[PDB]
């Protein structure tokens, strides 16, 4: 779906990690193990959110085709 | 020293007013029993009222919250007598 | 920097999304009860 | 665009990375090179492309972000005063709360998508809900009204948008779509109503300025407030213009009450920031009605006009900001002798005063000037109007100019070498837009 | 338009007419007509007869209104000391005077909105104001004075809510359906539907 | 549950079965149009469970006796 | 015999764990970190569907949260009541789920009482408990009429209908929370104002409980906003603002709109998480702001899948309602935000135990973009 998901799960993961020693009290750089686990985990998490969205889209256009919505090949094409 | 607002009233006389909240507080149970009851018995009968004209039932809703009294009015002014 | 084809491209995407919101928001009921509605879909009931 | 969107994004992520004591030179240096972005936008917008000068999509509906002739003008005042902003505000929880204020913002101008602009503009709700209610200068009052103002607003503003969503598939500007709908049209007009102050939903502007910080009060009037335009001109034009020109009576009859009313209240002030507060009302109403014209004069003279507007008032509240520093007040009837005290500032003061009175060398004659010929091509009764009623703005402005004068003081309040540098690009820019660089 | 030359928005011909295309090839709709009751209900021709058939609802009110505060005053009464005065004799006078002067006050509404209407022949918001003012009017006989002034704008305003958000709105957003293609825009290829959506089925509670 | 407190079924699920099978032959796109379609084997259905029908017709035997009595 | 090992399992898992804690129980390990992962990979067995993932997934967030074998294995009770509430097909199921889902409340609540607190707290679970015996009395007797007078036992109708108004705690049905979880444990009030809500949705949805009326999400939604300002006490205003909200979902939920309330009740599970286990100010600022509903957090997703699906039916008065009310509630919430910030010096307890707490925050910010395809 989203071109741009696993940029912003990386970024995303940036944000947990910093934000996490922000409301401890600690600084930004501090705990630097959480930063490198925060951003692979979040970017993993982001792709696979999208698949998921991915998928139940697909599942939908089935559903609806086989109710009797006339979708084109490209509408077909609008969901990958 | 600052300006500061007006109070209307005595202070003696404003917390005698204020003392008479100070009464025996029954405890929620008893109106909220009550209250569930009459509410499911009366969910089962609004299923069986006529359709109303949305104005009627406007009406209705203005003249039940003017009429509704708060459970502090009736603490404040409850007296055990005729 | 061709603008035509700058503009056109991005028309078409939200050209795109709204046709996908709309298929999207073509939507029965999918309630296990329903049926009726549902008849064509391929469903196993384990009860 | 896409560089002024980074710039944005980035200035609210450098303070997460700074020292805590280089975070108001790095907040400098990030206004300024945001600046520059706008002007480097600027140049890549191209008068040939006539509908749209360039349009940024990130991968939805949501990220798409354009600039008009409208969003183009507002974006490049908003980042041409921020730094102004930036150096009259100490601390790093007033620094990060006023740069995440310019980031919601300034995304709304450039966002094409009503979701969007409305997601982006409200998330400053909180933000000035704890700015004008800070600890000691602030009071809750105000900002219980601007956040409930804001809130109800909005709330209509996006029942509309939800409604245009599920019966066109789209709320995207780019998309044309036409409705008829009263409700809806009503829904995104409440917001203009509200935002721009409108009587009689003006009340949250008086007191949010006078109890906000002098960088909260110029952002506010100086980018805030037209905000309205942006959305009048992107989301309610296009699509509700039957409704506008069905309502047209109704819309003259609240813009001219807003006016005469708000020039009436003005005359009851004692209080600097509230005078500059009450004719900022008053001067709002001529922006909303020239726009709702809907003809070519109308639309560019209200632009013209919020510029105008958006490079005086700055001016006066940063100037009221910096005698109230000298002189921790701010009654017009303890403030005398400023002509001998003061006479930099005083200098400075009449000027921007006589380019709030619509002066010829100043901008907000060129800009009336617009506003009243598209008036007048609409109706000659709408333009007279207009016209005889600004004479009540003369006799505050002249009470006020004539209290602070002259009398006895035994005060030197003149302003140091910091004030001459944070009002010198507001008096050149005005000299500049003056003379016809509009 | 997003341009400072010509304006915004659009026109369209007033001549040219589209030809109505349906939203899709077969309607099921699982939104109920309505009821015979709900006719005879609205129905104002007779004014004594419209009065009596809608203050069922005003009596009830007043009866919940008059029956919360009868137990308001039920709860404090202490029983374990015996009390002197007749307790029901000391809470009917509350929830009978309750249901009366509501009932009174409803009847006030419906007896004018159904005699203006008949007067002036034609389903109009005014008929909903007057009696709402009238009514708002016996609220405050003898109130002091910003309540003659603000009860009849209150009781006037509502029937103006009813009819705006009850009547004027349905009618106004029937034909926009949100599946297929927009109400307006047919040309535009969007996946045209066999059938309509049916989210829910008719309710029967 | 339709088990039959016995053996077998309960005294009226023959009925309920054949209302359900009559509301599975039906091709109507909701179930109340399907309900619509197949209303009189649910009054089968009513007329085992109760006797209504067969009490009125009692009642009516048993008051025009009495009339014929009477008389 | 093979359809019956995959309910087998679950049974099978949480005895044997339960036995295994009775036996390994003592000082060295009172938190008991081995038998809640135990608990959660065993209710993995559970997970069918989509509705049921996110079961399992707010059941494990809340027995993060929960000290000890007793409480967790409580929750594990509770999560196999809300299981079986959305798989029930008729009148039995949906009690029998209910009420031992009752009984999880009553023994969850007693055992998260000190000594001083035992006044109070027995006096809210007693009250809930009477409340709970009227509300099911009157259930069961009017569906042993409905099963005298159709001969079977179906679960569209409006027995059921009112039951789970009862159950969502909507309009003249929402009083045993106040009283409740006001003198309970924070996460008791917490997992109990979240997780019992999404079976209640998935048995509306799936078993066509829908009624005409809109009286009932009309009144929840006025009374809780009117309470929720008027009301002086924090515990109230939290409690009152969940009436508000679930009035608003019942109102979209009779419509058909079962994935909108699918995901608000996933993200005002997220939304209250900060609030309720209140350890730093900033994240309960975050938090109240996604409860309003505001544009930067996900809370303002949730709110709009319903805001949406109500312009969509088309109801009037519903949509003026809904502006109002959610004016009066802001001002609640930002009374909130006031106490925190802009009152007085706040000083709270050092509870260091924010398992999940720091990860909701994290989710509610950047959750929003992700799910803006929903709305
Ligand atoms: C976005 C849109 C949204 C859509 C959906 C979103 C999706 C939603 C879900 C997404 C969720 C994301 C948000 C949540 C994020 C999770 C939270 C989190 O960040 O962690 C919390 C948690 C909090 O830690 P804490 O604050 O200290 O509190 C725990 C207490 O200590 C308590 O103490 P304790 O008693 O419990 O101790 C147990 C634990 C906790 O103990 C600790 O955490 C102490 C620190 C662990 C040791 C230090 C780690 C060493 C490597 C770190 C590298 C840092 C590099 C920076 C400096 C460069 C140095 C050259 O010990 C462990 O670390 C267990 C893991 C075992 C690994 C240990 C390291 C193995 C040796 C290194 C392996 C490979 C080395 C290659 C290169 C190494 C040099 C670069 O962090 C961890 O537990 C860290 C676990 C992993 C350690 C890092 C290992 C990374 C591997 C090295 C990098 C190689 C490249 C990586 C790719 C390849 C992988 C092999
Ligand atoms: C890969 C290579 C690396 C390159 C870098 C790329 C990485 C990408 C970004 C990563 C950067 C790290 C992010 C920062 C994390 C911590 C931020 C923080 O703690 O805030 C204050 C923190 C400084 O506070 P502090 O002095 O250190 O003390 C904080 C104490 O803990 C408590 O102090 P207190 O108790 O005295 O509280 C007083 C409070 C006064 O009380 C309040 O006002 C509370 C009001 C409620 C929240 C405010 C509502 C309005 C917020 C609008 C959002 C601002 C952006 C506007 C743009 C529109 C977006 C639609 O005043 C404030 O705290 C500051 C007021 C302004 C900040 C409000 C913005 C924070 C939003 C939420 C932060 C994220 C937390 C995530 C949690 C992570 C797990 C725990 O950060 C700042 O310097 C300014 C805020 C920077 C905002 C960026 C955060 C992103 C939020 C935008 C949402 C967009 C979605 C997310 C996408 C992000 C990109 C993927
Ligand atoms: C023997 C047992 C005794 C009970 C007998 C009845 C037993 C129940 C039988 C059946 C019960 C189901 C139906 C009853 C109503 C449902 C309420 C309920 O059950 O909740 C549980 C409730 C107790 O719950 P709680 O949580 O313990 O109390 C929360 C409060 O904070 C309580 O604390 P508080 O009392 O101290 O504070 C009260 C507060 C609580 O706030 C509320 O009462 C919220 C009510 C707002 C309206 C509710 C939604 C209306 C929608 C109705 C839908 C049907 C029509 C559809 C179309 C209508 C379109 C709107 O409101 C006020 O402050 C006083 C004002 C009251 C209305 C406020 C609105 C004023 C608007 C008028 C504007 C005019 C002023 C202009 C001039 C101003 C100058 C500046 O039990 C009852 O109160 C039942 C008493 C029955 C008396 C109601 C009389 C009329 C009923 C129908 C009229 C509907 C309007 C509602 C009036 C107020 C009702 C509360
Ligand atoms: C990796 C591939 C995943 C992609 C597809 C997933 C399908 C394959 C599943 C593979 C497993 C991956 C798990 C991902 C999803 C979980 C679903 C699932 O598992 O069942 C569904 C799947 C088939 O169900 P289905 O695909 O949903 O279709 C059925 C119908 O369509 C009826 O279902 P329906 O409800 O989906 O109907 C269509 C629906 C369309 O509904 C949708 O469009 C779905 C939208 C996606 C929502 C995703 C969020 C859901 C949160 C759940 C998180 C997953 C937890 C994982 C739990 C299982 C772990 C394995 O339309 C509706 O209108 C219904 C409303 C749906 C709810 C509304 C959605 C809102 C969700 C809340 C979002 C709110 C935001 C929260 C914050 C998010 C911020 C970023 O069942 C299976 O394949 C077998 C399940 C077996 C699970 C465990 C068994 C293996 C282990 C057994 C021994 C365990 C003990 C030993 C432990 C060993 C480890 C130590
Ligand atoms: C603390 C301050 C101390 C320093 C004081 C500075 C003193 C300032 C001196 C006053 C300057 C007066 C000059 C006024 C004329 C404006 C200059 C100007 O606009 O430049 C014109 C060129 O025109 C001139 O050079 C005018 C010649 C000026 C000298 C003529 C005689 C001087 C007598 C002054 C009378 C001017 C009255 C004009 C009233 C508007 C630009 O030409 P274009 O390329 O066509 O630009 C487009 C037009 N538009 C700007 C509208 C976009
Ligand atoms: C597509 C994703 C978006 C959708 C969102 C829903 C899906 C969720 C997916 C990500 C879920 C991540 C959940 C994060 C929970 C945070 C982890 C946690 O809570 O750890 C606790 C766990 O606490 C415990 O109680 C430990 C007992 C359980 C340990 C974990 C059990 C693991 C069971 C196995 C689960 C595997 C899954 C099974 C197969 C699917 C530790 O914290 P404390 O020590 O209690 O206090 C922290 C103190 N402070 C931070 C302030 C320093
Ligand atoms: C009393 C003076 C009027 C005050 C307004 C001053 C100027 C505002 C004009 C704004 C311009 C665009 C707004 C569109 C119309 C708004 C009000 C126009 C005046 C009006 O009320 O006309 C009504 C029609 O509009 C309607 O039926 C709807 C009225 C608006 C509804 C109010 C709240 C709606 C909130 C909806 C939120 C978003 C919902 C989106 C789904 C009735 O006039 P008539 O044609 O019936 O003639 C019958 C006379 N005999
Ligand atoms: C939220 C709206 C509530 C109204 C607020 C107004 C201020 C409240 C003061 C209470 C006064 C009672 C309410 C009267 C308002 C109606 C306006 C009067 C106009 C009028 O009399 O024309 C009627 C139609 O307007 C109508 O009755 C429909 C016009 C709809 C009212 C205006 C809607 C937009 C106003 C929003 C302003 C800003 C919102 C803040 C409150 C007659 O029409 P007819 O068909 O009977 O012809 C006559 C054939 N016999």
């Amino acid at each position: 779906g989203w071109e741009y998901a696993g940029t912003y799960g990386a970024l995303c993961g940036m944000v947990y990690a910093i934000g996490s020693n922000v409301i401890s009290g600690r600084a930004w750089f501090r705990r630097p193990w959480v930063h490198v686990t925060s951003v692979t985990l979040s970017y993993l998490g982001s792709k696979l959110l999208d698949e998921v969205q991915d998928t139940y889209y697909l599942e939908h256009l089935k559903r609806v085709e086989r109710k009797g919505l006339q979708v084109t090949e490209e509408h077909k094409k609008l969901f990958s | 020293d600052e300006p500061k607002h007006q109070i209307p009233g005595n202070a003696l006389d404003n917390w005698a007013f204020l003392r008479t909240y100070a009464k025996p507080l029954p405890d929620m149970i008893h109106y909220y029993y009550y209250v569930y009851l009459f509410g499911f018995f009366f969910v089962y009968k609004v299923a069986d009222f006529p359709e109303y004209s949305p104005r009627v039932l406007v009406m209705a809703a203005l003249i039940g919250s003017l009429f509704y009294v708060r459970r502090d009015w009736v603490h404040r002014e409850f007296k055990d007598s005729p | 920097v061709d603008s035509q084809a700058e503009w056109y491209a991005e028309y078409d995407k939200l050209e795109k999304a709204r046709q996908k919101r709309r298929i999207w928001k073509w939507r029965d009921s999918d309630s296990r009860d329903e049926y009726a509605i549902n008849a064509e879909e391929p469903v196993i009931y384990i009860r | 665009m896409s560089l002024y969107l980074f710039m944005l994004f980035l200035q609210p992520l450098s303070l997460s990375f700074v020292s805590r004591s280089f975070s108001k030179i790095s907040s400098l240096m990030m206004s300024f090179a945001t600046l520059w972005s706008a002007v480097y936008m600027w140049f890549t917008s191209n008068g040939a492309n006539q509908t749209f000068y360039q349009v940024v999509s990130w991968g939805s509906d949501w990220s798409t972000f354009g600039v008009c002739y409208t969003s183009l003008y507002i974006s490049l005042l908003c980042a041409f005063i921020f730094p102004i902003c930036v150096i009259l505000v100490q601390g790093y929880r007033a620094l990060s709360i006023l740069i995440c204020i310019q980031t919601a913002v300034s995304l709304s101008i450039v966002s094409l998508h009503m979701l969007a602009f409305y997601a982006l503009f409200e998330s400053s709700l909180l933000l000035f809900f704890i700015l004008i209610g800070r600890r000691k200068y602030g009071s809750l009052s105000a900002a219980y009204n601007i956040s409930i103002y804001t809130f109800i607003s909005a709330l209509g503003f996006l029942i509309s948008a939800f409604w245009l969503n599920w019966s066109f598939g789209s709320v995207c500007a780019l998309l044309p779509n036409e409705e008829a709908n009263s409700f809806v049209a009503f829904g995104i007009f409440i917001l203009l109503w509200v935002k721009a102050p409108l009587v009689p939903f003006h009340l949250w502007l008086p007191e949010a300025h006078v109890y906000a910080p002098t960088a909260g009060s110029v952002l506010l009037a100086g980018v805030l407030l037209k905000i309205s335009i942006v959305g009048l001109h992107v989301f309610f034009l296009p699509i509700c213009a039957s409704s506008i020109v069905k309502a047209f009576p109704l819309i003259l009859s609240i813009c001219l009450g807003s006016f005469i009313f708000s020039s009436f209240s003005t005359l009851k002030q004692i209080d600097l920031k509230k005078i500059v507060a009450y004719s900022s009302i008053s001067h709002m109403a001529i922006v909303f009605l020239s726009s709702a014209t809907n003809s070519g004069l109308g639309i560019q003279g209200a632009v013209l006009y919020c510029i105008a507007h958006g490079l005086i008032s700055p001016g006066l509240f940063l100037l009221v900001g910096i005698l109230y520093k000298n002189t921790n007040t701010k009654l017009v009837f303890y403030l005398r002798g400023l002509s001998q005290q003061a006479p930099v500032w005083w200098s400075v003061w009449v000027f921007f005063m006589l380019g709030n009175l619509a002066f010829p060398l100043f901008p907000n004659f060129i800009a009336e000037v617009v506003c009243l010929s598209a008036l007048f091509k609409n109706h000659e009764l709408y333009a007279y109007a207009f016209i005889f009623f600004s004479f009540v703005g003369t006799v505050y402005s002249s009470t006020v100019l004539g209290r602070l004068k002259g009398g006895v003081s035994s005060q030197c309040v003149d302003a140091s070498r910091l004030d001459v540098i944070s009002w010198n690009p507001l008096v050149l820019a005005t000299v500049v837009t003056g003379i016809g660089y509009m | 338009t997003f341009n400072y030359v010509i304006p915004y928005g659009g026109s369209s011909s007033y001549t040219i007419n589209n030809e109505p295309v349906k939203a899709e090839e077969v309607t099921v709709d699982f939104s109920k007509e309505p009821s015979a009751s709900s006719l005879k209900l609205a129905d104002k021709s007779d004014w004594i007869a419209y009065t009596f058939n809608n203050v069922p609802l005003m009596a009830t009110v007043g009866l919940l209104a008059g029956a919360h505060e009868a137990f308001l005053h039920y709860e404090r009464t202490p029983i374990y000391g015996k009390r002197t005065y007749n307790i029901i004799k000391k809470l009917a006078p509350i929830v009978i005077n309750k249901t009366a002067y509501a009932t009174l006050l409803g009847a006030i509404f419906c007896a004018t909105d159904a005699l203006y209407e008949n007067y002036s022949g034609k389903k109009s918001y005014t008929s909903g104001m007057v009696a709402g003012a009238a009514t708002g009017a016996v609220f405050a006989i003898g109130r002091p004075l910003p309540q003659p002034l603000v009860w009849p704008l209150v009781f006037a305003a509502a029937p103006v809510i009813a009819d705006l958000f009850g009547e004027v709105y349905p009618e106004s957003m029937k034909s926009a359906r949100g599946y297929g293609t927009p109400y307006g825009f047919e040309n535009l290829d969007d996946a045209v539907p066999t059938r309509n959506p049916i989210r829910r089925n008719p309710h029967h509670y | 549950s339709g088990f039959g407190l016995q053996s077998g079924t309960a005294r009226c699920y023959d009925w309920y079965m054949d209302y359900l099978k009559c509301m599975d032959e039906s091709k109507a796109p909701m179930i109340t149009l399907r309900k619509q379609e197949c209303s009189e084997w649910l009054e089968d259905y009513n007329e085992c469970l109760h006797r209504d029908k067969l009490k009125l017709r009692k009642l009516l035997i048993e008051r025009e006796k009495n009339k014929q009595e009477a008389a | 015999m093979w359809e019956n090992l995959w309910y087998l399992d679950i049974l099978i898992n949480v005895l044997i764990i339960t036995i295994f804690g009775l036996i390994s129980c003592s000082s060295s390990a009172t938190k008991s970190y081995d038998l809640k992962g135990c608990f959660i990979i065993s209710m993995v067995g559970g997970v069918y569907d989509i509705p049921s993932a996110i079961l399992w997934c707010l059941a494990s967030l809340s027995i993060l949260n929960f000290n000890g074998f007793f409480a967790s294995l409580f929750l594990v009770f509770t999560w196999i009541s809300n299981l079986f509430a959305m798989q029930s097909l008729n009148f039995l199921g949906i009690y029998l789920a209910f009420e031992m889902q009752s009984l999880c409340l009553l023994v969850l609540g007693k055992i998260t009482a000190n000594e001083n607190q035992r006044w109070f707290a027995y006096r809210g679970l007693l009250k809930y408990l009477v409340l709970s015996l009227i509300a099911g009395s009157i259930f069961i007797f009017h569906a042993s009429s409905s099963y005298l007078q159709s001969g079977v036992m179906i679960s569209d109708s409006l027995v059921t209908y009112v039951f789970l108004l009862f159950k969502l705690g909507v309009a003249p049905f929402h009083m045993y929370t106040l009283e409740l979880f006001s003198v309970v444990s924070r996460h008791v009030a917490f997992v109990f104002s979240t997780l019992p809500k999404l079976s209640v949705l998935y048995l509306i949805s799936n078993s066509n409980i829908g009624s005409e009326c809109v009286w009932w999400g009309l009144i929840s939604l006025w009374l809780g906003s009117i309470s929720q300002y008027q009301s002086v006490f924090v515990r109230s205003i939290l409690l009152y603002s969940s009436v508000a909200e679930i009035g608003l979902v019942l109102l979209v939920l009779q419509e058909g709109f079962s994935w909108e309330a699918f995901s608000w009740v996933s993200i005002y599970f997220l939304s209250l998480s900060g609030v309720w286990h209140a350890n730093s100010k900033f994240v309960s600022a975050i938090s109240v702001a996604s409860i309003a509903g505001l544009p930067p957090f996900l809370g303002f997703i949730g709110k709009a899948q319903i805001l949406k699906s109500l312009v969509s039916i088309n109801l009037g008065i519903l949509i003026f309602s809904s502006i109002l009310a959610a004016t009066i509630s802001f001002i609640g919430y930002l009374r909130l935000i006031r106490l925190m910030y802009l009152v007085s010096p706040v000083k709270w307890k050092n509870n260091k135990d924010s398992s999940f707490i720091n990860w909701s925050t994290w989710m509610l910010t950047v959750g929003t973009l992700p799910m803006v395809y929903s709305v």
